[PDB]
RNA sequence: UUGACCUCGGAUCAGGUAGGAGGACCCGCUGAACUUAAGCAUAUCAAUAAGCGGAGGAAAAGAAACCAACAGGGAUUGCCCUAGUAACGGCGAGUGAAGCGGCAACAGCUCAAAUUUGAAAGCUGGCUUCGGCCCGCGUUGUAAUUUGGAGAGGAUGCUUU
RNA sequence: GAAUCAUCGAAUCUUUGAACGCACAUUGCGCCCGCCGGUAUUCCGGCGGGCAUGCCUGUUCGAGCGUCAUUU
């Protein structure tokens, strides 16, 4: 058992004894990404989860990023 | 000379229609918002600079202050009349001057200005 | 790549741009100019008709 | 017409009144922290030269940098890297310029001028209201600073003609290869 | 023993530094300032011609404008902001100067004594920029100049013009030109005689 | 099974002495005693002192948890602050 | 079974809360008999919880309406009442500050404007 | 004893800001080797790939300490030719621009150095009925005027809001 | 006024994650303010708002024989 679970990317890549995750690097705040293999970025980039917030930009700007209601709203 | 990676630095222009197109409506849309106006700026007739162009004049940057001063053109009013001034060049020789003060004289005949507001 | 991948598999609507841009083709008001613009010519043969000079240049 | 004469003054600098001035203030300096800050510039015809205001959102930084090389040298000039480490000190501030300050056997000294965007003095006026704007975030960073366009080239003539424009811009220019339609 | 706060020892190191390093004679020149009597009688003179706060500048422009609703002559104050002052000066129009002694770029003063003495106008150096900022309703005030006063007290500014001058400016002559330094204690002799 | 103290469960949570209340408060003495004038707040007595506070004498004066915090929120106190 | 929101933008709060107090108690009870016979208790329950969602967001409605009545003339305002935008519209400089010029520019545009022309052919 | 001014700190004080993602294009830093020369080390590959830092819808550059030698041109940028030219080199392999000219698009400006000195005229706050009150910043300089193919000051008489 | 409808300007939005009271592999361990229920001013449990770092402007507090004035 050399790797555990990782918090953030939720692989079992974290190493026991140096307490840095293998595949995205925990406790740096940055997510680990080489540009030596593009075949693991397409296993993270923006678009491989759910868009629980990116998804709904687009609509708002379609209309101008509006706020308020429709005239006679009830 | 195919000595570097050559393939991943080539530009093709299957473009070409795409951006005369595009070219055209930006001509199109500045006549749009300057609808009376000109779509360009007067420019004066320049001399080509070394030997092998003395015999071919081109058009230039803009007018000398002399050039406007001669033509009756004020200097401030001149860039909202739509004529370009160049502080740069300098006339050097009359015949310089004499060529774009006729010059701004004959767009002074043509020119229809209206009154402010 | 895989963003496009996930669009089609989801039940969300594709957010369908319309045509807009910066600056408009047209004249436009009530002046000389924009009652006689004609959209279906260019700009040489609106001037043409007006009288008038579009560029300056050679 | 105070700052005429120090002018006058800074450009005498290994004179008997400044260099005794440049002496005490080292020792003052090298005290106190690398990054610490300063109420008032200690040279105030440089800072009005180069942008600084006596304005609420202005501010000055001082900092040291060790001196020597990295035979391999740092194109980065020590103004570049006195510049870079404020702005990863004071990540809400713009780095408008730099000048320098004093020097040593071991260190160079430089003073920063910082522009905070999220005032309202900075907003309200057109004449610093274009850092506000995004951008200009981290302009040392990009070599955008008066030592920026020196060590980038970036000057007119037949001298500077690889680098007048960006030279990995003006490299990429030479090496294309453009194929049109009716070759 | 106990230790002392970093900026404590700095600011108590530089008393020390500058008392024992020897002084070029255009920092020299500011050690020695006027007196207790001289300061009182100018600051007595200067007090009367103060500048109008924020507050009765503002009551007495409301006085002319409700007057306007319902013949003045040239306002006499103690001129002060550096450019101001060195303009003033260069161009003769000043009668009096008064030098700070603590400007912390102290290049913003140190040619001031010569220009004035050049220019002819009379000049002194006094203890605080803070109380010349008092006169003039700022904190700091690195100069202040007097250019003309009324007629009530034309007499008193020239006797302190001279006053100025026999009592501060013709003592501290041969010292304008003379280094600093010299003020090694018993420690610091010991040392040296160590030393070598 | 969870382990509790009797040092900071009982009595001393809902009483508090005059030191304490006067640190809370963060004011100088004269100014605690006339905001106890005009608010009408009184010192009272615990039911065991020594269940307040075991360090505690029976000179000593306790105050009660709510009209402590009234001071804290008084505007009064914010008057201090701005009269000062 | 089902409340329409029309009914429920009449009422004032305190008697909403009474709705809302039924709801979820017939909800409860219901939820206990529902695990033996969960027939047409089943439908019902999505009956309950929409209605129950329903209210809630009426009630809430009404919250952040009379909060943004309280805080039409102060200067801040609470963090959640404020439009979202995005982060760099938000950082974007505002439209009366991108848009003033210097003095000396006014008084040049004022009296030398782009005036408006033709060329004749 | 009191009260400054200067400097250095604290506060779960008020108001803000930075981190991370993306990185096709853009700006910098750093930086190989395989290959070729039928071996190979200068060179080349390549001021490339990998590594680090930093932006935007574009970025960058930009209104000459320019090019020119002409009857001169006139901020920047990109296309066409210049041109495989000039120039440099185990002068082998090779490397390799620019001015001019034809186009596309064009737009100019802000400071510092001045004494508003017959009046800091400037600005941040937070308290408001909002109409205008104080606090602070600031003279070690915030507005106005001015930026060298200029300009200021007087006089002068027309023309502009 | 149906809908596994479209639009979409108002809401809700669990644990994490730049990840932000401390720990994290536990639905744990602390502090400030308020509320609720169960014998309840003392006991227990739950809930709501808060509590990261660097920096800027202001506010407030403090230190320094650094330093000025103080017999009219
Ligand atoms: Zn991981």
């Amino acid at each position: 058992k050399t790797h555990g679970l990782c918090r953030r990317c939720g692989r079992r890549s974290l190493h026991n004894q140096k307490k840095v995750c293998a595949s995205c690097g925990y406790p740096a705040a940055k997510t680990r990404k080489y540009n030596w293999s593009e075949k693991a970025k397409r296993r993270k980039v923006t678009g491989t989860g759910r868009m629980r917030y990116l998804s709904t930009v687009p609509r708002r700007f379609k209309n101008g990023f509006r706020t308020g209601v429709p005239k006679g709203a009830r | 000379h195919f000595r570097k990676h050559w393939q991943r630095r080539v530009r093709c222009h299957f473009d070409q229609p795409g951006k005369k197109v595009t070219r055209r409506l930006a001509r199109r849309a500045k006549a749009a918002a300057l609808a009376p106006r000109p779509v360009d700026k007067l420019r004066p007739i320049v001399r080509c600079p070394t030997v092998k162009y003395n015999r071919r004049t081109r058009l230039g940057r803009g007018f000398t202050l002399e050039e406007l001063k001669a033509a009756g053109i004020p200097r401030l009013l001149a860039p909202t009349i739509g004529i370009a001034v160049d502080h740069r060049r300098k006339n050097l020789s009359e015949e310089s001057l004499a060529a774009n003060v006729q010059r701004l004289k004959d767009y002074k005949a043509r020119l229809i200005l209206f009154p402010r507001k | 790549r895989e963003l496009q991948k996930r669009k089609r598999r989801s039940s969300r609507p594709t957010i369908r741009m319309p045509n807009r841009r910066k600056k408009a083709l047209n004249p436009a008001g009530n002046n000389i100019i924009a009652k006689s613009w004609n959209k279906k010519e260019t700009l040489s043969q609106n001037y043409t008709r007006f009288g008038l000079v579009a560029k300056l240049g050679k | 017409g105070a700052l005429k004469y120090l002018e006058e003054l800074s450009k005498k600098k290994q004179s008997d009144v400044v260099r005794f001035l440049l002496r005490v203030r080292c020792w003052e300096y090298r005290q106190l922290n690398v990054i610490h800050r300063a109420s008032r510039p200690s040279r105030p015809d440089k800072a009005r030269r180069l942008g600084y205001k006596a304005k609420q959102g202005y501010v000055i930084y001082r900092v040291r940098v060790r001196r020597g090389g990295r035979q391999l040298k740092y194109q980065r000039s020590l103004r570049a890297t006195a510049e870079e480490r404020v702005g990863r000190r004071c990540s809400n501030l713009r780095v408008l310029n730099s000048y320098w300050v004093n020097q040593d056997s071991t260190y160079k000294y430089y003073e920063v001028i910082l522009v905070d965007p999220n005032h309202k003095a900075i907003r309200r006026d057109p004449r610093i209201n274009w850092i506000c704007n995004p951008v200009h975030k981290h302009r040392e960073c990009r070599g955008l600073t008066s030592t920026g366009k020196k060590s980038r080239g970036l000057n007119k003539g037949h001298r500077f003609n690889k680098t007048r424009a960006g030279r990995r811009k003006t490299w990429k220019r030479h090496n294309t290869l453009s194929l049109w339609r009716y070759r | 023993m106990v230790k002392w706060p970093e900026y404590i020892r700095l600011q108590r190191q530089k008393k020390i530094l500058r008392m024992r390093l020897k002084v070029p004679p255009a920092i020299a020149q500011f050690q020695y300032t006027l007196d207790k009597n001289l300061a009182a009688q100018a600051f007595k003179l200067l007090n009367k011609y103060r500048p109008e706060t924020k507050q009765e500048k503002k009551e007495r422009l409301l006085r002319e404008a409700t007057a306007i609703k319902e013949v003045s002559k040239k306002p006499y104050t103690v001129k002060y902001g550096l450019n101001h002052v060195v303009g003033l000066i260069e161009n003769k129009k000043a009668s009096l100067v008064l030098i700070a002694n603590d400007v912390d770029p102290i290049e913003l003063v140190v040619f001031l004594p010569a220009l004035c003495r050049k220019m002819g106008i009379p000049y002194a150096i006094i203890k605080g920029k803070a109380r010349l900022g008092t006169l003039v309703h700022k904190k700091t005030a690195a100069v202040v100049a007097i250019t003309e006063v009324r007629s009530e007290d034309k007499n008193e500014l020239a006797k302190l013009i001279s006053a100025v001058k026999e009592g501060y400016l013709e003592k501290v002559e041969d010292t304008r030109k003379r280094w600093g330094g010299g003020i090694m204690g018993f420690k610091a002799q010991k040392r040296e005689e160590k030393r070598k | 099974g969870k382990a509790k103290k009797k040092g900071k469960s009982g009595a001393a949570r809902n009483y508090m002495t005059r030191t304490q209340a006067v640190k809370k408060l963060q004011l100088s003495l004269p100014d605690f005693r006339k905001l106890c004038i005009w608010k009408g707040i009184y010192p009272r007595e615990p039911r065991d002192r020594r269940k307040v506070n075991k360090s505690a004498t029976a000179s000593t004066t306790f105050y009660y948890t709510k009209d402590i915090q009234y001071l804290l929120h008084e505007p009064l106190l914010q008057k201090f602050r701005e009269q000062k | 079974g089902k409340v329409k929101a029309g009914q429920l933008w009449s009422k004032n709060k305190e008697e909403l809360t009474k709705i809302l107090g039924e709801l979820k108690t017939e909800l409860s009870q219901l939820r206990i008999q529902k695990i033996s016979s969960s027939g047409a208790k089943l439908n019902k329950i999505h009956d309950l919880r929409k209605s129950i969602a329903r209210v809630l967001t009426v009630i809430n409605a009404k919250q952040r309406a009379q909060l943004r009545l309280f805080y039409k003339n102060k200067k801040y305002l609470p963090l959640d009442l404020r439009p979202k935008l995005t982060r760099a519209l938000r950082r974007r400089l505002s439209k009366e500050d991108a848009s003033r010029v210097l003095e000396k520019t006014k008084k040049r545009l004022t009296h030398f404007p782009q005036r408006k022309y033709a060329v004749k052919a």
